[PDB]
């Protein structure tokens, strides 16, 4: 078992290591998203 | 409810024998964790 | 009735209750079908394991443990991908292999809120995750090692 | 078959509007009107016939 092929690298970024946050919904599927619902604003705390 | 279900399991019998519990919730009037809290609270017993 | 927002059946791999009228996969096939059967971008999310094999540099220490916080820009390490299946990263001496985490079918929107000024940021979509990997040591190799 | 509310995750019960059955929730004003026929099936074990003894 080579690697014959897929030799693909990998980078690393430091530009959004303090500003990328994950949030995920656990009571909305992955099909229907709330791309087209308008949001109005966010309260978020340092 | 929807995560509730989701944490019991998704299997189709898993949720039927489920059901009754969630139609039992629904029947009361407790949606809230501060109206579940207050009802634990008023069968908790005195120490 | 709205197509957009029927309503959702308990499996959210099969939410298409009312309709008009999936086999596990694996790292290798999933990076074939992704690179030579599409040419589109993809948003992934890899675990990686607690400590790197690395340093962290000129950062005032000890043997503590080495995140991406500690390391620099640019090439870091390799994905090979070998028969049979076996996707391994090399990033140095050593070399981990990459399998399939747990398959989430619930939104994940990744997005990045930067805080430029004190009194007002802007948080942007960057994508969506859709599969998510996991990073382990080949601790069989590094006990045969030595 | 057991339905949820997109909005908030809630369990809907069917309920009858000012004109056509619907699925509501009981915590939101969400609601789903009935347009073609919804079944759940169980296909409940039969009774096997029990042959007999000796
Ligand atoms: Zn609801």
């Amino acid at each position: 078992d080579d690697p014959v092929v897929q030799e693909i690298d990998v980078y690393l970024a430091k530009s959004l290591a303090e500003k990328l946050y994950l949030f995920q919904y656990p009571v909305r599927p992955a099909s229907m998203t709330y791309d087209d619902i308008p949001h109005l604003s966010a309260k978020i705390k340092p | 409810d929807q995560e509730i279900v989701q944490m019991i399991g998704t299997e189709e019998h898993v949720m039927a024998a489920f059901g009754p519990s969630l139609e039992e919730c629904q029947k009361a009037q407790i949606f809230t964790q501060m109206q579940a809290l207050k009802y634990i609270g008023n069968k908790v017993r005195r120490q | 009735i709205i197509n957009i927002k029927k309503e959702k059946r308990e499996t959210d791999e099969e939410t298409k209750q009312i309709l008009r009228m999936l086999p596990k996969d694996v790292s290798v096939a999933e990076l074939l079908r992704e690179l030579s059967l599409t040419k589109e971008e993809e948003l992934l999310f890899l675990q990686l394991p607690d400590t790197l094999p690395g340093q962290p540099p000129t950062q005032d220490i000890a043997e503590n443990a080495c995140t991406l916080a500690d390391l620099t820009e640019g090439q870091v390490g390799k994905l090979l991908i070998r028969k049979s299946g076996r996707v391994q990263l090399l990033l140095g001496k050593v070399t981990l292999d990459v399998t399939m985490g747990t398959a989430c079918s619930f939104l994940q929107e990744l997005v990045s809120v930067g805080l430029g000024d004190s009194r007002t940021g802007e948080m942007t979509v960057l994508g969506h995750v859709k599969h998510k990997l996991v990073c382990s040591p080949d601790f069989e190799s590094l006990l045969d090692h030595k | 078959m057991l339905l949820f509310c997109p909005g908030c995750g809630n369990g809907l019960i069917v309920e009858e509007g000012q004109r056509c059955h619907r699925f509501a929730c009981n915590t939101c004003p969400y609601v789903h009107n009935i347009t073609r026929k919804v079944t759940n099936r169980k296909y409940p074990k039969l009774k096997e016939v029990d042959d007999v003894l000796g």
